[PDB]
């Protein structure tokens, strides 16, 4: 029981259960885009977003980080802290 | 007999005139030396006793316990050193020639033919235990340790002489064969019951019975190793020793006056059991453990079967050597961290993977794994006590439950489920705390295929 | 080592000096400082606790001690030796207390009374005993091999 | 079944107690009609160590059972007639105490009630 | 809220010290160790089979009440293989 | 729609419903903020004496220490006999083992008056 | 009871229930579409008074909420396996040693893998090596005479490591 | 070299396991087809159980009350 | 039966090798769980065959030796007895914990 | 039983193993033609549960259960297990659909593999077992009792009756489980679900009320 | 370690259960789900995965033919 997760391949997959969800674009996708500025969707569906990373990974994250991802980088660093990415 | 007091004699000089780097070997050799000398002496036959001398003579319940004894020193003198080797050299030889006398009055007190003889040794068993524990009891209150422990034993055992020198000047000499062999019961005069007492009472200040257990814990966390060793298993084991004998007498009323001890052994056990599910002090739990053991043996010497003799004395042994043992393990971690409390030393599964294999196999002996030979005593003696009463196996079962709930505690709660990673400075296993759990734990096993040997008199 | 007065003799009482020492002591809250209070069963001058404790603290917190919830500096209510968790749970029950403990002694209770029904009534399926050849097998049961011949026989029905 | 409902909702006097069955006496309907022949030599029952509650009726087609599945042990699928025609002869004999059951059964009841309701 | 800055750049140094750990931890120098210097069934089911056999001959049948048989049930059709006599047959069948 | 959930002493009471966590005044505020600071010095003290590399032994908590001086050498220190710890003493220690005592009395003087009729199933009862 | 503040908030507390709500329903509903038809459901329920200038009437509602949540949870919550409560809970806690061991090893194992002790003892060279004076001259000196919080700054003031991380970084691997 | 996982599809079969699950049912079934016929009649009980004895007074032995 | 005894007592003693092989063995095998697996392998085909001798004739029998503490009016030897149960059960669950080893062997391929 | 349980026990492990150890029948819904192998498995298993008629189950379960109706019973348990038949019925059946034909609920990056000689050889050895051991091991025994045989009417039927209508019943279950209303908890389902009581009431009274005794009473 | 991403705009969700729903939620006067998740969960391999007595009903499809044979036999 032992994948090897790899940095691309999770940016990979955190973007794929991105562009699948319903009220964003798939044209204006950015990595280093905001939750609050230019993607303009609200804090509700922000944390409906974190519980999807959590329904797909496995694991829940805490609420003292829930406050403060807003953006898909941290989330994939943040995921990167929770499995320790490396071979 | 004179042929084991006279080598253990010349076993102390030997520790005087040897230089540093040269008592150990020589001590050591010499007492597994005694060992062997001690292994030869198993002859004991059909009728009788026998009789190594006009004065010393060897019946069936002493021979086990005396080369239990002789087998135990060796081990005691590995396991005392790393406590007191960065001591001082002739503190060092003192300690060894005080562990040296203390056996010799051991196999005085074992070897005993008359009474008044064995009061002697009991009391000179006594002495260096005393010194023992107070010059090196590590802790603060070993004064308040060795007060309680010399005041306890002596104030329960001084009627005891009065009432022997009494029966001593109305039936003749005190020769265990013309204590029988002339025996006459006594009615229910209140003088009966108060010699009964006096006799009955001071060897159950010395098992423990329940009242007077507090005797114990203090005298035992606040111990070194040597000392805790020898009080637990040959003080305990020898005061159920001398009153097995003098039960002999005094038969016709001990059915009448033995109901409140009966009782009080039998609540006390369920309550120290209880005791000892709860508490920090690692140390201590195997004192309570002991009490616990001590009143099932109590309950086993009450009643009169031969079934009770020989669960008895089965459980004696067998106790003695799980006790032993275990100290023995309780001071290893005690070497790893300087705590002695219970929750802090955790983990231990990954670290030193195979102490765990002797934390387990203590753990397992001290829930009378089957063919072990505490399950032996155990079981004869609730056996015997089922045929005293229809009633008294709700409370032996009631032991059985909690001895192994505390006793599986022991084990999972120091060695089991997570380190706490601010420990760091845990050597691995030296080769002789290993040396020191293979020399406990071959015989337990060997004795294990083959028990007929510790069996008591009536065999 | 280890200062003398880091030991607790007695009670509460004075309020201005023991409670501001024993805050400094413990390190608590001044005003959560609780004695037990002093009815004379031992117990020193050590806190009272919220009592639960340890199917609360809500394992993300990320402390120090990670199967105990330390975090070093708690004064450790004193019953704690029951209360590591491998021990007694605590939990806040999906239900009640009250309503678990009714439901569960009435459905034993009238379980063990259809038991105590079906005692008095049995079934049988409606046939009579069987017929044994040698009067009811004898000389098979016990013994008695020449004491007493015990005739009885069938008939063909 | 539902003769046990019977037996427990109404009148318990003309259903029949069983384990006390036998209560009235013999042959008050019959009489001469007996054989019980029992030619299944105990004897012999006895020196083919046969099992309590097996040392019964219809006991020889036990023995020859137990014979032929001794002397044809790996034909593992030859006595099956003989097994087939043992459970013929308990079936008859389970059908005679069905028959001792209700027998007496109504006997106690047409009896019973029939003094009882014209006396 | 959001992360602090020197939350996030105290993270980020030990994101490059953990990722500088882990890639160490994978130790690949292409030699990981070095070396420094018919018979089961035939063991097993004949020499402990043998050393029991020879045990359950002699010493245990010189122990006198020792392993014994619930006896071979006769039955009224057979013979005695010993020494031989017939058991009488059963009787009549009739009115299956 | 709910009994709005009795609680026990074993049963605990959860987070959400409180219902004191939703009246907060300056005064809860005030608390937490002081709980979080003694925390907060707390690990940090702890933090710097348990990364040090030269530091061999162990962190050596007074907590753990206290709490068990506490628990065990200060019982004796402090006591009065009150009439609650003389009864509970006095109760729980001697009433089961009058209560067991006087019931072994009953069942002893039973088998002793039973087996001196003779009438006892002792036709073989050698392993006494 | 969480180390940035002394309580949450009354928003994190709001979405705390929002993300249990959420999770329960999904431990009570199969099939997942009416799942999701469900929690826009839900989410149209939260919808109907978000936007309350007032306060007490809002902590009113979360109290009531809290009530027909309670008494509408599910038995089993789905909690996911590696989680606390869940079926791992450190599962694989057999193989996560500590690292402060594997230096109490034979020279003879140590000439079995050179490398690694070779490139860990540069480690803990760098552990010892800012240990005194940067590490305790950060701790000693930012905060007030009382810390009064659990996070700790950096080391951004010019080189080295920030301080209190060897139990951080040094940890299992969480999968061996 | 083995089978590989994928992402959010339908997994692929090789033939071997596929061919011998179907076989694993169909033979389990194919046995509980040819046992249910071949001798047995385990739903039944062979004999025909009778009615209450045989309702036939003046037989079993009564007296005409 | 000699045949009888022998194979049950062999029975017995096939699970009494491994165990002490490596507490003896101190060079760690590779091939132990194949090891493990062929013995439990080979018990059971010795525990078939009696059984179906069992069920062949009968001939139903008690082994009992080695008394130890033969005390009084009663003794204890190891002893025990093939009688249909403690007969032809010991396949049943030889078998089971043989599928068990195979099971074993791969799901605890990581450890 | 012994060979039944051990080859569902197995085929459990097999579908945990291949899922991440997951374990958990929410987060696994449709696994059917994820390899067959185990699904194949798990059906004979769960339909050897009650003895679909007649397979190995069918012997013991169903001639206890017709033995027990003819016998002096106690009138009480006949109807305990006519309830438990069904009850395990209706579990199983829901095991079943909840397992392997809902629709697939699990997460991405599948991994499932069972081409493996080893676990195909378990299962294999397994199902061989349970299909025909019992048959075998029930057709060579001494009789050891006299098989009774001689059942009335509606009496010998019962056990197919009572399996089927448990088919039955966890089938309307799962038809209204495939609804949406998002009904309520109505305690009998919390009686059901939640152990009932007696081990949140036993593991939680009987360890507080011990060692409240060994404090307060026993120790200090 | 390469993955390929099967991708977005893809799902395009119309799996009649979630469609349905989304019907009858818009009737109702919401139409803000969630959204083209779970089409990998309704489509695919998936997509009517058979009915509880189809599993049942599988198991003669190789066993009514061995069936007759065996009853020719
Ligand atoms: C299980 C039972 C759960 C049902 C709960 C009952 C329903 C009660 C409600 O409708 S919620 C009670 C108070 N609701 C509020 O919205 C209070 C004020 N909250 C807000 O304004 C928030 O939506 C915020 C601050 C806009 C959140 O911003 P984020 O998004 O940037």
């Amino acid at each position: 029981d032992a994948p090897p997760l790899t940095l691309e391949g999770i940016k990979d997959r955190v973007l794929y259960v991105l562009k699948l969800y319903d009220k964003i674009d798939p044209e204006k996708l950015s990595v280093n885009s905001h939750f609050m500025k230019d993607l303009g969707l609200d804090s509700l569906d922000q944390v409906e977003i974190i519980m999807a990373m959590e329904d797909e990974f496995g694991f829940e994250i805490p609420d003292i980080d829930a406050e403060k991802l807003m953006c898909p980088q941290e989330i994939v660093d943040y995921i990167a802290d929770k499995k320790d990415v490396y071979e | 007999m004179l042929k084991y007091i006279i080598p253990t004699m010349m076993l102390m000089p030997l520790t005087w005139l040897s230089k540093n780097s040269m008592i150990w070997i020589n001590t050591t050799l010499h007492s597994l030396l005694i060992s062997l000398t001690s292994l030869l002496l198993l002859n004991q036959f059909g009728d009788n006793s026998l009789n190594f001398s006009l004065t010393f003579f060897s019946d069936s319940l002493s021979t086990p316990l005396l080369i239990l004894t002789m087998w135990l020193l060796p081990l005691m003198l590995m396991a005392s050193q790393h406590h007191l080797s960065k001591e001082n050299l002739a503190r060092k030889k003192l300690f060894i020639s005080m562990l040296i006398l203390l056996q010799l009055f051991l196999i005085m007190t074992f070897t005993a033919t008359e009474l008044i003889f064995f009061y002697i040794m009991f009391e000179a068993t006594l002495v260096p235990t005393l010194i023992i524990i107070t010059r090196w009891g590590n802790q603060t209150e070993r004064l308040n340790a060795g007060l309680y422990f010399l005041f306890y034993t002596l104030a329960g055992s001084l009627p005891l002489l009065v009432a022997l020198i009494y029966i001593q000047n109305t039936m003749g000499s005190l020769n265990f064969l013309i204590l029988q062999y002339w025996v006459q019961p006594m009615p229910n005069s209140w003088s009966n019951t108060f010699m009964w007492l006096a006799c009955m009472m001071a060897f159950m200040v010395k098992m423990p019975l329940y009242g007077l257990h507090l005797w114990l814990p203090k005298a035992h966390v606040e111990a070194p190793i040597a000392g805790s060793m020898v009080l637990a298993a040959i003080l305990l084991k020898l005061g159920g020793y001398g009153m097995m004998r003098i039960t002999l007498l005094l038969n016709p009323i001990t059915d009448f006056m033995a109901y409140p001890f009966i009782m009080l052994s039998l609540w006390g056990m369920i309550m120290t059991s209880s005791i000892c599910l709860r508490q920090t002090d690692l140390k201590s739990l195997i004192a309570y453990s002991s009490v616990s053991h001590m009143a099932l043996v109590i309950v086993a010497i009450l009643i009169q079967t031969p079934w009770s003799y020989m669960g008895a004395t089965a459980l004696m042994i067998a106790h003695g050597l799980t006790s032993s043992m275990l100290f023995c393990l309780a001071n290893s971690n005690y070497e790893r961290v300087h705590s002695r409390t219970m929750i802090l030393a955790r983990g231990l599964q990954t670290l030193l993977p195979l102490m765990a294999a002797w934390w387990l196999l203590a753990s397992l002996t001290n829930l009378a794994l089957p063919p072990s030979i505490n399950l032996i005593g155990e079981l004869f003696v609730v056996m015997s006590t089922f045929s005293w009463s229809n009633i008294t196996i709700i409370l032996m079962g009631l032991n059985m439950v909690i001895t192994a709930l505390y006793s599986l505690y022991m084990l999972i709660t120091t060695q089991r489920g997570k380190h706490t990673h601010h420990i760091n400075n845990i050597l691995p296993s030296f080769t002789r705390e290993n040396a020191l759990m293979s020399l406990h734990m071959l015989p337990l096993l060997l004795l294990s295929l083959n028990p007929k040997i510790i069996l008591g008199p009536l065999y | 080592s280890h200062i003398t007065k880091d030991m607790l003799p007695g009670p509460y009482p004075k309020t201005p000096e023991e409670r501001a020492a024993a805050a400094k002591k413990y390190n608590m809250r001044v005003e959560d400082y609780e004695p037990y209070p002093d009815d004379g069963m031992g117990y020193g001058d050590y806190p009272k606790l919220p009592d639960r404790s340890q199917q609360e603290r809500d394992p993300w917190y990320d402390w120090d001690h990670p199967d105990l919830r330390l975090n070093w500096g708690e004064p450790m209510h004193w019953d704690l030796d029951m209360y590591i968790r491998n021990r007694v749970d605590t939990s806040p029950t999906p239900v009640n207390w009250n309503l678990m403990c009714k439901h569960l002694f009435g459905f034993v209770a009238f379980m063990l009374f259809m038991f105590w029904v079906g005692e008095t009534y049995p079934t049988y399926q409606p046939v009579g005993p069987k017929q044994y050849p040698y009067n009811n097998l004898y000389l098979e049961r016990g013994g008695d091999p020449n004491k007493e011949p015990e005739p009885v026989v069938h008939y063909e029905i | 079944g539902a003769h046990l409902a019977r037996r427990y909702l109404g009148d318990a006097s003309v259903e029949p107690e069983p384990l006390r069955m036998p209560t009235f006496p013999p042959d008050y309907g019959f009489p001469e009609r007996k054989e019980r022949e029992m030619v299944a030599t105990q004897q012999e029952m006895n020196d083919a160590q046969l099992v309590l509650q097996q040392r019964d009726y219809c006991a020889h087609y036990l023995i020859r059972f137990l014979k032929c599945k001794r002397d044809s042990f790996p034909n593992f699928l030859a006595c099956k007639h003989e097994q087939h025609d043992w459970d013929y002869c308990e079936h008859l004999d389970y059908v005679k105490r069905m028959k001792e059951f209700e027998r007496e059964r109504r006997l106690l009841q047409r009896k019973k009630r029939r003094e009882q309701r014209e006396a | 809220s959001g992360y602090t800055p020197d939350e996030k750049l105290r993270l980020q140094q030990l994101r490059e010290l953990r990722r500088r750990w882990l890639k160490d931890q994978e130790l690949s120098p292409r030699e990981p160790v070095l070396p420094p210097r018919s018979i089961f069934a035939f063991t097993h089911v004949l020499i402990p089979v043998w050393i029991i056999h020879y045990y359950l001959k002699y010493h245990v049948t010189t122990k006198p009440y020792t392993i014994v048989e619930k006896k071979p049930r006769i039955f009224p059709g057979d013979t005695i293989l010993e020494t031989g006599e017939v058991i009488p047959p059963m009787k009549e069948f009739p009115d299956q | 729609s709910f009994p709005k959930y009795e609680p026990s002493r074993l049963a605990s009471l959860p987070t959400t419903l409180d219902p004191a966590e939703y009246d907060i005044s300056s005064e809860t505020r005030k608390a937490q903020a002081e709980r979080l600071a003694i925390r907060s010095r707390l690990k940090r003290e702890y933090q710097l004496q348990y990364n040090d590399p030269s530091r061999r032994g162990v962190v050596e908590d007074p907590a753990l220490i206290r709490w068990t001086c506490a628990r065990s050498a200060n019982v004796y220190p402090n006591f009065r006999p009150n009439t609650k710890t003389s009864l509970l003493g006095a109760l729980f220690g001697i009433g089961p083992l009058i209560f067991w005592y006087y019931v072994f009395k009953t069942d002893r003087d039973r088998k002793e008056k039973l087996i001196q009729e003779g009438k006892l199933d002792r036709t073989f009862n050698i392993s006494y | 009871f969480l180390p940035s503040a002394a309580y949450l908030t009354h928003q994190q507390k709001v979405l705390q229930l929002y993300k249990r709500a959420l999770r329960h329903l999904e431990s009570r509903c199969v099939h997942r579409d009416k799942y999701r038809y469900f929690a826009c459901l839900l989410r149209a329920r939260f919808d109907e008074h978000k936007n309350e200038k007032d306060m007490v009437k809002a902590t009113q509602l979360l109290r009531e909420a809290e009530k027909e949540f309670w008494h509408g949870q599910h038995p089993q919550p789905y909690i996911f396996p590696e989680s606390p409560g869940g079926t791992s809970y450190e599962r694989y806690e057999c193989y996560k040693v500590p690292e402060w061991c594997l230096d109490d090893w034979h020279p003879s194992e140590k000439a079995m893998y050179p490398d690694y002790f070779a490139k860990r003892e540069q480690w803990k060279k760098l552990r010892r090596e800012s240990w005194e004076r940067e590490v305790k001259q950060l701790q000693e000196e930012t905060p007030v005479g009382g810390p009064r919080t659990e996070a700790l700054p950096p080391a951004r003031k010019q080189g080295d490591l920030p301080p209190l991380w060897w139990h951080i970084v040094t940890r299992p691997r969480e999968r061996p | 070299a083995h089978i590989e996982p994928r992402y959010r599809q339908f997994p692929q079969l090789t033939r071997s396991q596929v061919i011998q699950a179907e076989f694993f049912s169909a033979t389990m079934w194919f046995w509980i087809l040819w046992r249910f016929w071949h001798d047995s009649d385990a739903v039944l009980g062979h004999f025909p159980y009778p009615d209450p004895s045989q309702w036939t007074d003046e037989e079993l032995g009564i007296p005409p009350d | 039966m000699n045949l009888f005894s022998s194979l049950t007592l062999v029975t017995l003693i096939l699970l009494t090798m491994p165990i002490a092989a490596i507490n003896f063995n101190t060079h760690k095998f590779t091939n132990y769980p194949l090891y493990v697996k062929t013995t439990i392998s080979c018990a059971f085909i010795t525990s078939m065959i009696p059984t179906m001798m069992f069920i062949h004739t009968g001939q139903e029998m008690i082994i009992s030796n080695w008394h130890w503490l033969t005390i009084q009016t009663l003794k204890l030897s190891l002893s025990f007895k093939m009688d249909f149960f403690s007969m032809m059960f010991v396949p049943v669950a030889l078998f089971v914990t043989w599928s068990i080893m195979e099971f074993s062997m791969w799901y605890m391929h990581s450890d | 039983h012994a060979f039944f349980k051990a080859m569902l026990f197995m085929c459990s492990g097999s579908i945990i193993h291949s899922l991440n150890d997951e374990q958990d029948i929410r987060k696994m819904g449709g696994l059917f033609k994820a390899m067959p192998f185990t699904t194949t498995a798990l059906i004979i298993g769960s339909l050897a549960l009650t003895g679909m008629p007649f397979l190995t189950g069918f012997y013991s379960k169903d001639l206890i259960i017709e033995s027990a109706n003819t016998s002096y019973t106690n009138a009480w348990a006949l109807l305990m297990t006519l309830v438990a038949t069904s009850f395990t019925a209706i579990y199983s059946t829901r095991i079943i659909f909840f397992a392997l034909l809902g629709q697939p609920r699990f997460p991405t990056l599948i991994n499932i593999n069972e081409n493996n000689p080893f676990l195909i050889n378990s299962i294999k050895r397994l199902l061989i077992g349970s299909l025909f051991a019992g048959f075998i091991i029930s057709n060579n025994i001494p009789p050891m009792t006299i098989p009774q045989m001689t059942m009335p009417h509606y009496l010998k039927m019962t056990a197919l009756t009572v399996t089927i209508l448990g088919f039955i019943l966890a089938l309307e279950i799962s038809n209204t489980t495939h609804y949406l209303k998002f009904n309520y908890p109505s305690n009998t389902f919390k009686f059901s679900n939640l152990l009932g009581y007696y081990p949140t009431i036993m593991h939680r009274l009987t360890p507080y009320m011990n060692l409240t005794m060994s404090q307060k009473s026993a120790s200090s | 370690s390469k993955m390929e991403l099967p991708d977005y705009k893809q799902w395009k969700i119309e799996g009649t259960p979630l469609e349905t729903v989304q019907e009858k939620l818009a009737a109702r006067g919401l139409r803000d789900p969630w959204g083209r998740n779970e089409a990998w969960r309704y489509m695919g391999g998936f997509a009517n995965n058979v009915s509880f007595v189809g599993a049942l009903l599988k198991g003669f499809k190789w066993g009514f033919a061995a069936f007759v044979v065996a009853v020719g036999a």
